[PDB]
DNA sequence: TCTTCACTAGCATAACAATGAG
DNA sequence: ACTCATTGTTATGCTAGTGAAG
């Protein structure tokens, strides 16, 4: 609609971009390889820093913005994946050597 | 002024250096720092995984803790 | 086709984290 | 107040490659 609203919604949303990126222990590098992986394009580490300094275009930054909404959810599902899977181990092999 | 946040090599490196160091003195950080990095590749990633995971939870921390801060080099 | 102009995704590589003796 | 090594994460100088308007 208007660009100072846009820049204004996109400047949040790489800080939070980055917020996340920081709390799944992933590189810059981390999440081009991932996305490369994902949707079958490769995006280097370079694009991704530019991306977290807001420092690409407009046009670029709102290209890229859907791919990294469904990158965090594939990769906060993945998180919670883990993080359940790891406390069922847990669980499990407390209880058995217990008894045993 | 916040320092940049330790990697995982940074990490192990620190942990092995001190004992380096108290095991035999007189040994420079040259010859400890070529010796460790020689090290650090022979590792597998069974070995590797607490001081990753360890260099995450840093890096999680930092930013937690210093919301703002951004990596600011001084490029030659 | 050749010349500037201006962007552009990526390739390289330096900067800086820890440590403390030269 | 340096230099010194090390690996790995980040910023960015520096492209070779790509058109647009003269």
């Amino acid at each position: 609609m208007d660009m100072k609203a846009l820049q204004k919604e996109l400047e949040q949303f790489a800080k939070l971009l980055k917020q996340k990126r920081i709390t799944l222990g992933y590189t810059q590098a981390d999440v081009g390889l991932t996305l490369g992986v994902l949707f079958g394009k490769v995006f280097s580490q370079t694009t991704i820093s530019r991306f977290e300094a807001l420092q690409l275009s407009l046009k670029n930054m709102s290209k890229l913005r859907p791919l990294l909404e469904k990158w965090v959810e594939e990769a906060d599902n993945n998180e919670n994946l883990q993080e359940i899977s790891k406390s069922e181990t847990l669980v499990q092999a407390r209880k058995r050597k217990r008894t045993s | 002024r916040v320092k940049r946040p330790m990697n995982a090599f940074m990490v192990w490196s620190r942990g092995q250096r001190r004992k380096m160091a108290q095991e035999n003195p007189k040994m420079h950080n040259s010859e400890i720092s070529k010796r460790l990095g020689a090290e650090w590749k022979l590792l597998s990633e069974t070995e590797k995984r607490p001081f990753i995971d360890e260099a995450k939870r840093l890096r999680a921390l930092h930013m937690k803790e210093h919301p703002d801060y951004k990596y600011r080099p001084r490029r030659k």
